[PDB]
């Protein structure tokens, strides 16, 4: 019936803008950058921690 | 970036269970609409002018 | 340019995706965080409330509405062709 | 006539499918030159930043 | 210049996204049809008529 069509219209649509939102988010992170510490031997184990 | 993508993540469940929610009074409401016409309480007839 | 509903969706999305907020490292700022979150949460709820309750529901009573009177358009201010008076009324 | 259709279109589904992981590795590799970029960017910032000093 | 080549490969990304959504849709779409075509033809007479 007539309300469970737009359940089913709205469902989708909240799904699918929602989906479009993580979908930037992932490609943004996937786009992110590793730390450097070489010059520090101290912080060598933050940045295999951090990479990892 | 990793707690945003955490939201991102929390938000793909919340429209993920809503689409769940959605398919489910798709199907309940089918159910309902057998028992109505096996019970006799509607027909084909009026069915189908609910549908068109 | 958008439709009501659309600058209130957009309004929803926009504050679902937000993230709750760190100032541990600022005593100073202790306070603004938990006012800043208490109310972020708060908003969250009002946007899911829309998003999956109150827009659906504006839109389906609408859909009745709007299939009602589409097919009742008139008022039959005369008897109409063929009817007794009391079917009319009816 | 069915059948044929029905075989014809899921050959094509596979193909849709295949199509789909080229694109994939064409999205990584337009993933990792954009992230390298932002590093050249990051890494001269830093430097110049230094310098400045 | 690499800031700006930064954003031509972040736009490049965004399009190649849009070009998985596109071929995602296609091969599902796809999928429907293989579905609605054998359920047809192992179907009675006007469940067959449905699925075609
Ligand atoms: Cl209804
Ligand atoms: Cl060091
Ligand atoms: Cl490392
Ligand atoms: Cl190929
Ligand atoms: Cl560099
Ligand atoms: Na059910
Ligand atoms: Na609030």
């Amino acid at each position: 019936t007539n309300a469970t069509t737009i359940t089913m219209d709205q469902g989708m649509a909240n799904q699918a803008s929602q989906a479009m939102q993580i979908q930037t988010y992932c490609n943004s992170v996937k786009q992110q950058v590793p730390v450097d510490f070489s010059q520090f031997p101290n912080l060598k184990d933050n940045q295999t921690q951090i990479n990892q | 970036g990793y707690k945003g993508l955490q939201v991102q993540a929390q938000n793909a469940v919340t429209a993920a269970t809503q689409m769940s929610n959605a398919w489910d009074s798709l199907t309940s409401d089918l159910g309902s609409l057998i028992t109505d016409l096996d019970k006799g309480i509607t027909s084909g007839d009026d069915i189908r002018q609910l549908w068109l | 340019q958008a439709s009501q509903a659309m600058q209130i969706q957009t309004y929803c999305n926009s504050v679902k995706q937000q993230v709750p907020v760190d100032f541990s490292q600022f005593p100073n700022l202790k306070d603004n965080q938990t006012q800043i979150n208490q109310g972020l949460d708060l908003a969250k709820g009002h946007a899911d409330l829309y998003l999956n309750t109150i827009q659906p529901q504006i839109i389906t009573n609408i859909s009745n509405i709007s299939n009602y009177f589409a097919l009742q358009n008139a008022i039959p201010a005369v008897l109409p062709p063929g009817s007794t008076k009391a079917q009319w009324l009816r | 006539q069915l059948s044929v259709i029905k075989e014809q279109a899921t050959e094509y589904q596979r193909l849709s499918s295949d199509t789909r992981l080229v694109i994939v590795n064409l999205n990584n590799n337009l993933i990792t030159d954009s992230s390298n970029f932002q590093g050249i960017v990051v890494n001269l910032n830093s430097k110049v930043q230094g310098d400045n000093g």
